[PDB]
């Protein structure tokens, strides 16, 4: 679906989970 | 351990 | 989950439990990709080594959960299943390759706080994405150790392993239908899925859209958590050609 992947409690509101920044931090490309 | 569900689900 | 810790609200919204009817228990782990439509491991429903051969109405699909055991009234959904689909080339007798399988509901799921659907990768997120060192998530309500069970739905992250790594960690002939994930004896820290986890999502957050892509299933590992031993993901990318065929046809 087009709104897939974006969670109503957290992408929709801006606001983070307490480990997502660790999978960005992974992301080094 | 489970909890009972509503029996509409069977 | 081994060494993860409590999700939080809404942080899984398509984290499906595959929940047995009689007697009640949990079968697998499982997630929403539409409103009809929910992924799982192929050996979730079909093992003969172990006597596992569920049909349609032996199941039921939970969503929307966070605690494990409690029926969550007003939050989560039970739905009933149409259809599964069992990949037709998935290797039950040898080392699991492509376990992957679809369930079709009776009927849509409405969406909510608790309840959306996960993407599903094109070829350019798996192969940005794909990478050793890249981490994911996996969730699930499985044993917290191999050798107990969590009262809410557990979270870990961990990093792709290199290929060499993974095939080198086990007897087990590895496939491309496959990645492992893991933290090495060195990294120090830990964490695995376990028994109950099967089936469910490892997910990866694009950081070119924001938006969260199931890269791997739970499909099998040897123990759970062990020094030297990896999770085995299947790998979602390469059989989304079957997954499209499916939903296209049925
Ligand atoms: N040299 C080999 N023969 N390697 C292959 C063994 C595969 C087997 N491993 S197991 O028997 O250890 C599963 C198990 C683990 C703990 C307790 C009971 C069973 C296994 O994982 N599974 C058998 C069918 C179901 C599957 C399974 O249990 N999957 C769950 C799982 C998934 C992941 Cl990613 C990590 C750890 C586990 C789970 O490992
Ligand atoms: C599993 O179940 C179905 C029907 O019960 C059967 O056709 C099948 O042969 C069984 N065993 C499999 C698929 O290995
Ligand atoms: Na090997
Ligand atoms: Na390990």
């Amino acid at each position: 679906e087009a709104d897939c992947g974006l969670r109503p409690l957290f992408e929709k509101k801006s606001l983070e989970d307490k480990t997502e920044r660790e999978l960005l931090e992974s992301y080094i490309d | 351990d489970f909890e009972e569900i509503p029996e509409e689900y069977l | 989950i081994v060494e993860g810790s409590d999700a939080e609200i809404g942080m899984s919204p398509w984290q499906v439990m595959l929940f047995r009817k009689s007697p009640q228990e949990l079968l697998c782990g499982a997630s929403l990709i539409s409103d009809r439509w929910v992924l799982t491991a192929a050996h979730c429903l079909l093992y003969p080594p172990w006597d596992k051969n569920f049909t349609e109405n032996d199941l039921l699909v939970r969503i929307g959960k966070h605690s494990r055991t409690r029926y969550e009234r007003n939050i989560e959904k039970i739905s009933m299943l149409e259809k599964i689909y069992i990949h037709p080339r998935y290797n039950w007798r040898e080392n699991l390759d492509r376990d992957i399988a679809l369930m079709k509901l009776k009927k849509p799921v409405a969406f909510s706080d608790y309840i959306h659907p996960v993407c599903l990768p094109d070829r350019e997120t798996a192969a940005s994405l794909l990478q050793a060192g890249y981490k994911g998530r996996v969730t699930g309500w499985g044993n917290l150790k191999e050798t107990g069970q969590p009262s809410v739905l557990q979270v870990v992250n961990l990093p792709i392993v290199e290929r060499p790594v993974c095939k080198d960690s086990t007897r087990i002939r590895i496939t491309d239908n496959m990645f492992c994930a893991g933290y090495k004896p060195d990294e120090g820290k830990r964490g695995d899925a376990c028994e109950g986890d099967s089936g469910g999502p490892f997910v990866m957050k694009s950081p070119f859209n924001n938006r969260w892509y199931q890269m791997g299933i739970v499909s099998w590992g040897e123990g759970c958590d062990r020094d030297g031993k990896y999770g085995f993901y299947t790998h979602v990318f390469r059989l989304k050609k079957w997954i499209q065929k499916v939903i296209d046809q049925f």
